[PDB]
C-alpha cells in the first residue's frame, strides 16, 4: 500500500521496531508464531513480540523483528513486491484507480512480480539508491527486471554469481509453503540482501518474504479475490533460473 | 465548556500549587474572581484530552517541550506580553516559549542539571571529565566512588555528548532543521567514546540507574552526582555536606545540558484569556508572585530577573543558571521523541558492549530521521 515498510521503523541492533498501522501484519506474525512450515524454513524475519511505545501524541503499537541487515558492512537492497494486484477488498476506492494503472504499467499483471526499489553501496560513496517509481518506465518488462536484478548482484567490482544459488533455494522454499494457498497477501514483498563484504567465513545474506500488512487468514476470514502470489514466486525463480545461465560465461 | 468569569489553573502535584492558591486568593480580593488551582493526576495526558474538546482549565503548568505539542494541536493562545514585560525575563527563556514563530506560554521557571559533589569526600571537585578517572582511582583506594549518576536516560548522558559538537537538531533561522541531526558527528562519538571508557575502565557501571545514584550519593559513598534542583531536598534530609557547581568539561569544553523551562499556557478555548494575563504577568510573575510559590515549594531558579537575582545569592540556584546557560533549550518539536528514542538506545547499547560507538550512533543518525506520523 502506500506505506513503505520502513517508513517509520526504528532500528534498536539485532532488532527492528515495525509500527502497526493496522492489526494485519501483527495478528499474521501471532497466527504462525508456532507454525513450522514459517518458523523453521527461514523464510520469513524472526518475530519476537508486540510492543507499546510513546512518541508524544499517545501509545503507539510496534513488532519487534529481526534485523537482517545487522551488521552489515556494506548493504544491498532490493525490494520486489509480490502477487498480479496490489490492491485487495479493502483498499480505498479513492486509491483504486492509480493501483488498477500501476499494476497494469508495471509488471504485476503480466509477471505477478514488479520492481519496488533498490540500494547499493558500491565501495566508501554514498548509497545508490533506485526508487521503486522507475517500475513504470525503467524496470516495465521482464527483461528490463532481469538487468535490474543482476546490477543487485554487481557490487560495484563484479557479479556476485555465488549467491545467486542460496536466493533460487529461499524461493522454492516460499513456493513450497505457499501452495497451500491458506493465506492470502496483496502488496507483500520479497526482500534480497547482501553485505558485499561478505565472505564464506562470514556469511551475510538473506532472502525473505516480509510486509504482511495486508495478509488475510484463510480459516478466520473470507477474501474471493485472488493475489497470484504462486505465480509471482515462479516467475520471480525463472528469472533468477535465467540469470544463474547468463552469469556461466563469467 | 469552560465557565467564564473564573480561572481555573492546573499544576503537577509536586509543585507549589498551595502557594500559587494564595497568589489565586490575592487576585480574587483585587478583582472578585474566584481562582482554583488543582493538581490532578496525570494532567498533561489529560489536557490534550480534555481541551481537545473545549473544555479543561484556563491556565496550563508544564515544561515548554511539552507545549509544542499542545500548540500544534492549536490547544494553547498566543500570548501578548508588551516589550515592557518581555525585557522583565531572561531573553532565552522567551525563545522557550516560542513556536511556529508566535509566543505560546509565559516562562515561569528554568532548571538544568549541574554536578553535585561532596564537600567531605571531595573539596576541590574536578573541571574536567578528563581527571575522573584519576580522581576515581583515588577514591576507590579510600573506599569510595568519584562519580555515579543516572546512565539509563540521555536527559543524563547528552551533556557530556554534545561537550565537543554533538547537537539535536540544527537550530537558525528562528527554527530547527530536523533533517540535520548532530548525534552521529565527531563530537557525539567522542563524548560518547569517553562515556563508554568510563564503565570499561570500571569508574562507572552501566546499569546505575536514577534511584542507584541517589541513593549512593545521599549516603557518602560517591563523590559526585549529576542532577537537577528537583534533587536538593533529598540530599538536605541526608546531612551529606553538599556543594553545586558547574559540569565538567570536555575536550575544553562546556558540558551542555537541556534547559527545561516551567511555563504556563493559556488555554485556546477560555473566555478568559485578559484574566489570566492579568493575573500571570501582574500577580504571578513579581516577586511577591513567585515567593509564594517559592515558599510552598522552591522553584529553582526562575525566568524573571528581580527574582532571579535574589535566588542567585545560593550558589546552587547560580551553579544552576550556569549550567543552563552553557547548555541549549530543550526543542519543543514532536521529532524530539524520535531523538530520545535515538539517544536512548544508542547510549544503552555502546555502554553494554554489543555496539561500537560508531555502530550505535549510525543507528542514531537514522532513529533521529525516523517519520513519526502515524
Amino acid at each position: 500500500e502506500e506505506n513503505l515498510y520502513f517508513q517509520g521503523s526504528f532500528t534498536d541492533g539485532q532488532y527492528l521496531l515495525k509500527p502497526c498501522l493496522s492489526h494485519r501484519e501483527r495478528d499474521f506474525y501471532l497466527h504462525i508464531k508456532d507454525d513450522k512450515e514459517w518458523t523453521g524454513t527461514g523464510i520469513i524475519p524472526k518475530f519476537y513480540g508486540v510492543e507499546l511505545h510513546e512518541f508524544g501524541f499517545g501509545e503507539l503499537e510496534f513488532i519487534r523483528m529481526e534485523n537482517l541487515m545487522y551488521k552489515y558492512k556494506r548493504p544491498f537492497v532490493l525490494d520486489l513486491k509480490i502477487g498480479t494486484q496490489t490492491w485487495d477488498p479493502e483498499t480505498a476506492s479513492s486509491k483504486m484507480k492509480k493501483r488498477l494503472v500501476v499494476d497494469s504499467t508495471s509488471t504485476t499483471t503480466s509477471l505477478g512480480v514488479r520492481f519496488s526499489g533498490m540500494e547499493r553501496n558500491i565501495g566508501e560513496e554514498k548509497p545508490i539508491l533506485y526508487s521503486r517509481y522507475l517500475c513504470t518506465h525503467e524496470v516495465n518488462t521482464r527483461d528490463s527486471l532481469k538487468e535490474y536484478i543482476k546490477l543487485f548482484f554487481n557490487d560495484g567490482k563484479k557479479y556476485r554469481k555465488e549467491l545467486v544459488p542460496y536466493f533460487i533455494s529461499q524461493l522454492d522454499k516460499m513456493i513450497e509453503v505457499m501452495k497451500k494457498r491458506e493465506y492470502k497477501m496483496f502488496s507483500s514483498s520479497v526482500l534480497f540482501v547482501y553485505d558485499s563484504t561478505t565472505t564464506l567465513e562470514d556469511k551475510k545474506y538473506n532472502c525473505k518474504m516480509i510486509d504482511f500488512a495486508h495478509n488475510w487468514i484463510l480459516s478466520e476470514e473470507e477474501c474471493t479475490v485472488e493475489d497470484g502470489f504462486l505465480f509471482g514466486l515462479n516467475n520471480l525463480k525463472s528469472i533468477l533460473e535465467d540469470i544463474e545461465n547468463e552469469f556461466k560465461s563469467l | 465548556k469552560i465557565e467564564e468569569g473564573k480561572l481555573v489553573i492546573w499544576i503537577n502535584g509536586d509543585k507549589g500549587y498551595n502557594g500559587l492558591a494564595e497568589v489565586g486568593k490575592k487576585f480574587e480580593k483585587d478583582t472578585g474572581i474566584k481562582v482554583t488551582v488543582e493538581h490532578p493526576d496525570k494532567l498533561e495526558e489529560k489536557f490534550p484530552q480534555v481541551a481537545a474538546t473545549g473544555d479543561g482549565p484556563d491556565i496550563i503548568f508544564w515544561a515548554h517541550d511539552r507545549f509544542g505539542g499542545y500548540a500544534q494541536s492549536g490547544l494553547l493562545a498566543e500570548i501578548t506580553p508588551d516589550k515592557a514585560f518581555q525585557d522583565k525575563l531572561y531573553p532565552f527563556t522567551w525563545d522557550a516559549v516560542r513556536y511556529n514563530g508566535k509566543l505560546i506560554a509565559y516562562p515561569i521557571a528554568v532548571e538544568a542539571l549541574s554536578l553535585i559533589y561532596n564537600k567531605d569526600l571531595l573539596p576541590n571537585p574536578p573541571k574536567t571529565w578528563e581527571e575522573i578517572p584519576a580522581l576515581d582511582k583515588e577514591l576507590k583506594a579510600k573506599g569510595k566512588s568519584a562519580l555515579m549518576f543516572n546512565l539509563q536516560e540521555p536527559y543524563f548522558t547528552w551533556p557530556l555528548i554534545a561537550a565537543d559538537g554533538g547537537y539535536a537538531f540544527k537550530y537558525e533561522n528562528g527554527k530547527y532543521d530536523i533533517k540535520d541531526v548532530g548525534v552521529d558527528n565527531a563530537g557525539a562519538k567522542a563524548g560518547l567514546t569517553f562515556l563508554v571508557d568510563l564503565i570499561k575502565n570500571k569508574h562507572m557501571n552501566a546499569d546505575t540507574d536514577y534511584s542507584i545514584a541517589e541513593a549512593a550519593f545521599n549516603k557518602g559513598e560517591t563523590a559526585m552526582t549529576i542532577n537537577g534542583p528537583w534533587a536538593w531536598s533529598n540530599i538536605d534530609t541526608s546531612k551529606v555536606n553538599y556543594g553545586v557547581t558547574v559540569l565538567p568539561t570536555f575536550k575544553g569544553q562546556p558540558s551542555k545540558p537541556f534547559v527545561g523551562v516551567l511555563s504556563a499556557g493559556i488555554n485556546a478555548a477560555s473566555p478568559n484569556k485578559e484574566l489570566a494575563k492579568e493575573f500571570l504577568e501582574n500577580y504571578l510573575l513579581t516577586d511577591e508572585g513567585l515567593e509564594a510559590v517559592n515558599k510552598d515549594k522552591p522553584l529553582g531558579a526562575v525566568a524573571l530577573k528581580s527574582y532571579e537575582e535574589e535566588l542567585a545569592k545560593d550558589p546552587r540556584i547560580a551553579a544552576t543558571m550556569e549550567n543552563a546557560q552553557k547548555g541549549e533549550i530543550m526543542p519543543n518539536i514532536p521529532q524530539m521523541s524520535a531523538f530520545w528514542y535515538a539517544v536512548r538506545t544508542a547510549v544503552i547499547n555502546a555502554a553494554s558492549g554489543r555496539q561500537t560507538v560508531d555502530e550505535a550512533l549510525k543507528d542514531a543518525q537514522t532513529n533521529s530521521g525516523s517519520d513519526i506520523t502515524s
